[PDB]
């Protein structure tokens, strides 16, 4: 993650060797919202696509800091072992290098994650990861991840012929909750 | 993350730009008559004019002084003249006067380096310049007609 | 060409004063309702946005921490929100039942509904026709997260709920699933809307015919048509248009000297480029702040019609609905869910009366000085007897007592006609 | 059980943090010199310190105007939740609703509404069969010839 | 489907009858509840032509639209900052540089 200064195009990122077009007078390369995303250096003269110099697609699984301030890494659009090159450890700090490269890596559908090891057994969504993987914290000490249990799996024996009949029943009462209305704010335009 | 190191990478050029014969030259036009040089293939070191050379106005706009290092232009022109003390002030753009009306008007949309210094005793002499013109000049343009009215 | 609205073909009534018209021939037909549930949940970046890893403009954003803490919260609470949403829509019987092994209930085709066996898969026929009807800027940190219910968990809870309406009956939610035969569970959707339970079991056959054919009408209709489900395209372009909208805005300069900060970082000192800078970031922040509003009321809007989608499979899918023109044009409103991409289908079962006859027709019938009124239908009359039958369709008997029940007078009552009554 | 009136505690939640977030809003300077507007009206003269406060005042005007929109847009929200409780009331409190699933899990929905902190809380007394027993069956029975139902 | 035609005494009759009301009752008075349905329907008429406030929502929709362009022609007349609210002034008075 470099700062460069490219014939006096000042920026920020990861230059990788790559293969764009480009004519014989273009100096850089408009892309998405106009950011310079293909230069071309004056010097041996070649393009190089300006990464950004991160991930910006990191998120964040934990509990309540008053729980266990122990967190999870999820890495999304990408797979889990091109996570170090596209996380570049060569400058992260000690403690994130623990979470680039793991013992408890998990590739799924939405990236990779890291901190959770997976059971077979799957139980009631804690944390919505996405993508039908879930996080909880209940389960010594650790993030647990699985998959979603839509249902216990049941059958009927629809037999062509025979019917089921209650012969005893019961009275349940449920409880329903709805807000009415909110607290009624006054702004002032003196004093504000 | 946060960054480091440069990766400053500028074009192989070795020539040193002529700044000695566009800033001093035996005598410098009339304001009416202006020349402008094509300065090319070069290196703008502004460092060699630190000496000997006291620059009473250097305003620049669009850019910056303190950025003239860092940035590589494509093109350059100057446009060099000599007037009096009192009428550099004219020289920006939306401006109204003697220069900027009848003699040389800079346009709107200027992104360049006005740069005067005061020098009484190079020139000595008699200098010519336009003040009855009926209509104003267009942005960056020239006159040379003597008797038009 | 010009014109004139055609608000309709103007029809007309013979109102007889003594008069009705009864059906006696009936329709089933099946009626396609489409209903979204979510959008597309995207979130936005602090970094990456508004500064191309910039330690200048993330300097001056640390001025403005709390705005993007809003716009972050608000953005998540969107997506949880309509997580929530595609849970409760589809999400309301928790044990899935399976497929039966016959996929032929009683006469009644189910395999157009329901998965084939023979697949790895859980999308059906149907959905696969669905999906394949509906057709579906990250260095700017605009990343869309995955929906937390995956599209083949969503085809099992509409494959257990289409399995638990064919096998089990009303009981379906309530309780646990009571094994019910189709035949019976149909004549008994029949028996909650008017018509006599007698009428399915005359011809079963014809109506599992119609039902048949109801079915292959509505695949084909799905398959030449590419504009039945055109809400969720409606729903997919505007989430595209309002992030094109983004990336566009973030075009322009807001007043600076330029859209890009890279020239004004490079062309100007700092004490300058700070307002340049300033300028751009303000343009910034209130182009984000009105995609977060305009997601809100998105999102709102979605969210009145996710209630009412779920609203629709609580009281037509678990159960019949008597409300009138709720679920598809008729009478009874048993229905089977499809999935789709962020939405969801009704397959609406419904019956029409299809032929007419005309009757003379009197309220009251005075036998032995004594004014009987009918329990249920209304007295026909041909052109020797008069008859009694139901509302809904023409299956006539003759008057008996306990078909009737006797009230008032002969004199007290209007547009009474007499005869005998058979005891 | 403290989370089974979560959505009131919610709607409180976020009004809290909309008031927290606006006078979190308010700490801002929005381009100008300084946040508050003691400073600028203290340091500079009023023909420079004009604009620091237009600068300031258009600022707060965005964040006043945001937090009227984004409460327009709550209002709304808790309007057709209150229209949804006055539909449950009208239909489930004043009478029985014959509405599948719409007031409890069960079969006949009689409920009792109580109050609670901005909002209503209904209770609905449902009827849920419990034991099953199987059975064989046919739909119609033939007595001389005939097909009873 | 198409329209059946029923007489509407009967048509109110069975109106009764998916009530709870039995069937009878309405032709024992049939005159007494048509007068009072042709009284309600005069009271009703006299009370639209009497009150001028029960379609008040309505005029509340179009008092809120009214109210909204108002406000929007009412916010054309600030100057945001500049230094007038009008532009004719801003292009006469200043050059392009500073006008811009
Ligand atoms: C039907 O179910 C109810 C409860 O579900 C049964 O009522 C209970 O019966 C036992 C045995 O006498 C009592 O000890 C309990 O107090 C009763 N009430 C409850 C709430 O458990 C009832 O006996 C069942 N009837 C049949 C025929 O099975
Ligand atoms: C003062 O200015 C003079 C002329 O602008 C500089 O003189 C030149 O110096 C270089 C190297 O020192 C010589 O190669 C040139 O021949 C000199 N030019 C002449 C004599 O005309 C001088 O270097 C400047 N001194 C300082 C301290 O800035
Ligand atoms: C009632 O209408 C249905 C269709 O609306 C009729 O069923 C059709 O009958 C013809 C003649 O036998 C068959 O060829 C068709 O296959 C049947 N089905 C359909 C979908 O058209 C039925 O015959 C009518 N009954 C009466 C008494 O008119
Ligand atoms: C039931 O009777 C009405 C009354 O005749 C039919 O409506 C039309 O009435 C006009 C005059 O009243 C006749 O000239 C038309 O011939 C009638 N239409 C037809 C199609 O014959 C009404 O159509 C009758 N219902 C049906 C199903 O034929
Ligand atoms: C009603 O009968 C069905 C059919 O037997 C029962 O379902 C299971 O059926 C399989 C074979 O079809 C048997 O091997 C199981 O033993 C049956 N289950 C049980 C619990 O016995 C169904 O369970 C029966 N209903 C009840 C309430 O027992
Ligand atoms: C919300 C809550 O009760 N959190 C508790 C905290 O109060 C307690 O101090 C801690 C002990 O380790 O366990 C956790
Ligand atoms: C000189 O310029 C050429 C042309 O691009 C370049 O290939 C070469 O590397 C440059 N050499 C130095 C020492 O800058
Ligand atoms: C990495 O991801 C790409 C596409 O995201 C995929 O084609 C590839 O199979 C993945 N795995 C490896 C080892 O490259
Ligand atoms: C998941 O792992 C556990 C632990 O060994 C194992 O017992 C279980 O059988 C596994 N699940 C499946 C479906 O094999
Ligand atoms: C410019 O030229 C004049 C006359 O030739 C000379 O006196 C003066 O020293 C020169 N100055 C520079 C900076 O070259
Ligand atoms: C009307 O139907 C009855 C049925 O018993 C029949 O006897 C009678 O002849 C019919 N009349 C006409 C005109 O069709
Ligand atoms: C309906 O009105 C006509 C027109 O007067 C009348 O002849 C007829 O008897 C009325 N119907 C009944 C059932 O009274
Ligand atoms: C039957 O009705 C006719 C005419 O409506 C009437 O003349 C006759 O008296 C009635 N029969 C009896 C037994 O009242």
């Amino acid at each position: 993650c470099v700062n460069f200064n490219f014939n006096g195009l000042r920026g920020t990122g990861v230059l990788t060797d790559s293969d764009k077009r480009f004519q014989s007078f273009q100096q850089f390369g408009r892309d998405s919202a106009d950011f310079t995303d293909s230069v071309r250096d004056p010097q041996t003269l070649q393009i190089l696509d300006i990464s950004p110099c991160s991930f910006g697609g990191v998120s964040v699984i934990t509990p309540g800091t008053q729980t266990s301030s122990k967190v999870a890494v999820l890495y999304q659009d990408v797979n889990c072992t091109d996570v170090p090159t596209a996380l570049g450890l060569d400058q992260i700090s000690a403690a994130w290098r623990v979470y680039a490269i793991g013992n408890d890596v998990f590739q799924t559908q939405a990236g990779c994650l890291v901190g959770a090891e997976h059971t077979n057994i799957s139980y009631e969504c804690d944390i919505p990861i996405g993508a039908g993987v879930c996080a909880s914290y209940n389960s010594t000490n650790s993030i647990i991840a699985y998959a979603m249990s839509i249902g216990a799996e049941s059958s009927i024996a629809y037999s062509n012929n025979s019917i089921a009949i209650p012969t005893n029943f019961s009275i349940q009462v449920t409880t329903e909750v709805l807000p009415v209305s909110v607290s009624k704010t006054s702004v002032d335009c003196t004093m504000y | 993350i946060l960054p480091s190191t440069e990766v400053v990478r500028f074009p192989n050029i070795t020539n040193f730009c002529p700044f000695d014969k566009v800033f001093n030259a035996t005598r410098f036009p009339n304001v009416y008559a202006w020349q402008r040089t094509k300065i090319s293939d070069c290196i703008a070191d502004y460092t060699v004019l630190y000496n000997s050379t006291s620059f009473s106005t250097f305003k620049c706009y669009g850019v910056s002084p303190s950025k003239l290092i860092d940035l590589c232009f494509t093109s350059v022109y100057a446009d060099t003249f000599l007037i009096r003390f009192s009428e550099v002030r004219q020289i920006a753009p939306g401006e109204t006067g003697v220069i900027a009306d009848y003699n040389y008007k800079l346009p709107d949309d200027f992104t360049g380096c006005v740069l005067a210094w005061n020098t009484a005793q190079q020139d000595i002499g008699s200098y010519f310049y336009r003040s009855h013109r009926a209509v104003k000049l267009k942005p960056f343009e020239r006159d040379l007609s003597s008797d038009e009215n | 060409i010009a014109y004139a609205m055609s608000i309709g073909a103007e029809s007309s009534i013979a109102y007889s004063n003594n008069s009705i018209a009864i059906p006696t021939n009936f329709s089933i037909q099946v009626t396609t309702e489409v209903l979204p549930v979510s959008v597309s949940k995207t979130s936005v970046d602090c970094t990456m946005y508004i500064c191309g890893d910039s330690q200048e403009c993330n300097k001056l954003l640390l001025q403005y921490g709390s705005f993007c803490a809003q716009l972050n919260r608000a953005l998540s609470g969107v997506a949880v929100e309509q997580d929530k949403n595609t849970e409760a829509v589809f999400a309301q019987v928790k044990q899935i039942y399976k497929a039966p092994v016959i996929k032929d209930l009683g006469g009644f085709n189910f395999s157009q509904l329901l998965p084939d066996p023979t697949k790895p898969s859980q999308r059906s026929f149907i959905e696969d026709l669905l999906f394949d009807k509906v057709t579906l800027q990250k260095f700017n940190g605009l990343t869309v997260l995955p929906p937390l219910l995956t599209d083949e968990m969503i085809a099992a809870y509409t494959s257990a709920l289409v399995s638990g309406t064919a096998t089990a009956g009303w009981t379906f939610g309530i309780g646990a699933a009571l094994q019910v035969p189709f035949a019976m569970q149909m004549a008994y959707r029949f028996n909650g809307i008017g018509v006599t339970q007698n009428v399915l079991y005359e011809n079963q056959k014809l109506i599992a015919n119609q039902f048949n054919s109801a079915i292959g009408k509505i695949q084909d209709s799905l398959s030449s048509t590419a504009s039945a489900l055109g809400k969720l395209q409606d729903v997919v372009n505007q989430n595209a248009q309002a992030l094109n909208t983004l990336v566009k805005q973030l075009s322009s300069n807001f007043g600076a000297i330029s859209s890009v900060l890279n020239d004004i970082l490079s062309r100007l000192d700092k004490v300058e480029a700070e307002v340049q800078i300033d300028r751009l970031i303000t343009g910034r922040l209130q182009s984000l702040q009105t995609y977060v509003t305009q997601q809100l009321i998105r999102a709102a809007e979605i969210r009145a019609s996710a209630n009412l989608a779920a609203t629709k499979m609580s009281e037509c899918v678990l159960g019949q609905s008597k409300r009138v023109d709720f679920c598809g044009k008729g009478y009874h409103l048993m229905s089977f869910p499809q999935s789709a991409p962020h939405g969801v289908v009704f397959l609406h079962v419904t019956y029409v009366p299809a032929q007419e006859k005309n009757f003379t027709t009197a309220p009251a019938i005075c036998y032995d000085g004594k004014a009987h009124f009918p329990r249920e239908g209304v007295f026909v009359s041909n052109g020797t007897h008069w008859f009694v039958t139901q509302r809904n369709f023409y299956e006539p008997q003759i008057i008996t007592t306990d078909n009737t029940f006797v009230s008032g007078s002969c004199d007290v009552v209007i547009g009474i006609v007499n005869n005998t009554v058979y005891d």
